[PDB]
């Protein structure tokens, strides 16, 4: 279930399924992965 | 004072179309002294579509220069969209602006042997100035296509002539189109000078091979103050297919201080072909004159309507007279039963 395909619509209709360009076989045990990461920073100068 | 902003987002997957590359980059200065530039230019590619724009604003004070261009174009099998814009805005002392956009398209479809094109420039130059005004515009384009339920071909002209200058108005509109079967010319002019006068000309020409020609011509010359008023009112049809005849209309008249004549001519000689091989034979002669003086006028009006075997005329006429006054009523008309 949680290996359904991703996507941002540009177009809604797709040709082919991302999994299938993915060639993938996917099964129940297969433990997918996502991983985000994510940095943020506001510099202020030390130099007063 | 200046700011930075520059965006890389990209989003990548398989399916090209479905990949994007977007880039977005915004860069502002400002001195003390307020000479101040702006500049934006903004990318996104994916295989299905790109457009690119690019604005840059500068503002020196009383000079203000406006640039911006965006241009998109669609990519596919079928077809190929292309429309392209740049606009170039500068504001000295007078606000004089041109916007340049050119369209295209070629779709073809082969499955039923279809294939359309189709190139437009829509162009505008207009300059703004206390006590002027120039404003014209050219709407500019051509078409063509073979498919075999429609069929066409041919190049549009239209030019658009406006100007103002002190208390005279001045628009001059003629449109100049040709296709395979429809050719016409329509020229269209116009001034009035301030309480003065008013000149209206209108030419209108259209051919058609399937219903023949028609030739449409008129003049008008209005003078004020004075009140005088003539203008010139003719016209010819000729007709031709289904329905077969001449139609000719003659509107003349002259408005004149303590004088006023009408004459009024309609005249339609005409022979439709009805289904089943039947012909309505309609010939009328509708004719006017009217005359106006403070101490007497008169007014006639004749019809002479004709449909097939029935002829019918009715007679009326007026005339208001210190010796005679006139009143008689003609009526006429027969119905073979």
């Amino acid at each position: 279930l949680l290996d359904s395909p991703i996507k941002v619509p540009l177009l809604l209709s797709e040709p082919i399924n991302i999994i299938d360009a993915l060639e993938m076989r996917d099964a129940v045990e297969k433990p997918q992965e996502f991983t985000i990461v994510a940095f943020v920073k506001y510099d202020k100068n030390q130099d007063v | 004072a200046g700011i930075a902003a520059s965006i890389t987002a990209k989003g990548e997957s398989k399916l090209e179309v479905l990949n994007f590359d977007f880039q977005a980059n915004a860069q502002l200065s400002n001195p003390k002294i307020n000479p101040l530039a702006l500049k934006e230019s903004v990318k996104f590619s994916s295989k299905y579509l790109r457009t690119e724009h690019g604005s840059e604003m500068l503002f020196f004070g009383n000079a203000i220069e406006g640039k911006s261009n965006t241009v998109a174009s669609l990519h596919t099998e079928k077809n190929t969209l292309e429309l392209s814009n740049g606009v170039i805005v500068k504001i000295n002392n007078q606000l004089t602006l041109d916007s340049n956009t050119k369209y295209f398209h070629k779709l073809n479809i082969p499955k039923l042997d279809f294939s359309s094109q189709a190139d437009l420039r829509n162009e505008i130059k207009t300059l703004l100035k206390a006590g002027h005004i120039a404003w014209t515009s050219s709407g500019k384009g051509s078409w063509k296509w073979a498919c075999p339920r429609f069929s066409d071909e041919g190049t549009h002209e239209s030019q658009i002539s406006f100007t103002i200058e002190g208390p005279l108005t001045s628009f001059g509109l003629s449109n100049k189109i040709n296709s395979k079967h429809l050719r016409v010319n329509q020229n269209l002019v116009y001034e009035s000078g301030s309480l003065n006068f008013s000149k209206l000309e209108i030419q209108s020409q259209v051919d058609s091979q399937h219903v023949g020609h028609s030739v449409l011509t008129a003049k008008g010359m209005a003078l004020f103050g004075e009140g005088k008023a003539e203008f010139t009112g003719r016209h010819d049809a000729h007709l031709n297919g289904k329905v077969i005849g001449t139609l000719k209309n003659s509107l003349f008249f002259s408005a004149q201080p303590f004088e006023i004549t009408a004459s009024t001519n309609n005249e339609g000689n005409l022979k439709v072909r009805f289904p089943l091989r039947l012909t309505g034979k309609i010939d009328f002669l509708n004719n006017y004159a009217l005359f106006l003086s403070p101490s007497a006028q008169q007014a006639s009006w004749q019809v002479s309507a004709r449909f097939n075997q029935y002829k019918y005329n009715q007679n009326f006429s007026a005339g208001n007279n210190e010796n005679i006054m006139e009143a008689h009523v003609g009526i006429n008309g027969e119905a073979n039963l």
